[PDB]
C-alpha cells in the first residue's frame, strides 16, 4: 500500500512541472 | 494598423506554437529512451531464471 502512492505523489512533480513552463510561455 | 499587427502578433503566436511543438514531441520521444530500458532491463531475467 504505502509503496503504491508514493508513486503518484512523485509522478505528480512530474504530472505538476509540466504546468511551470508552457503558461510561462505567455 | 489592423491587418499588419494582427498579422504579426498571429505570427508570433505561431512561433509560440512551434516552441511548444518541440518540447511535447521530444518530450515523448526521450521517454522512449527508459520505455525502452526497463524491457531489456526485465528481460535479461526472464531470459536467465528460466
Amino acid at each position: 500500500l504505502i509503496q503504491a502512492e508514493e508513486r503518484e505523489v512523485s509522478a505528480r512533480l512530474a504530472a505538476a512541472e509540466t504546468a511551470l513552463g508552457e503558461s510561462d510561455a505567455r | 494598423a489592423t491587418a499588419i499587427e494582427r498579422a504579426d502578433q498571429l505570427a508570433k503566436s505561431a512561433v509560440a506554437q512551434e516552441k511548444a511543438l518541440k518540447r511535447a514531441e521530444e518530450r515523448a520521444q526521450q521517454l522512449r529512451a527508459r520505455l525502452d530500458a526497463m524491457q531489456e532491463a526485465q528481460d535479461q531475467v526472464r531470459r536467465d531464471h528460466e
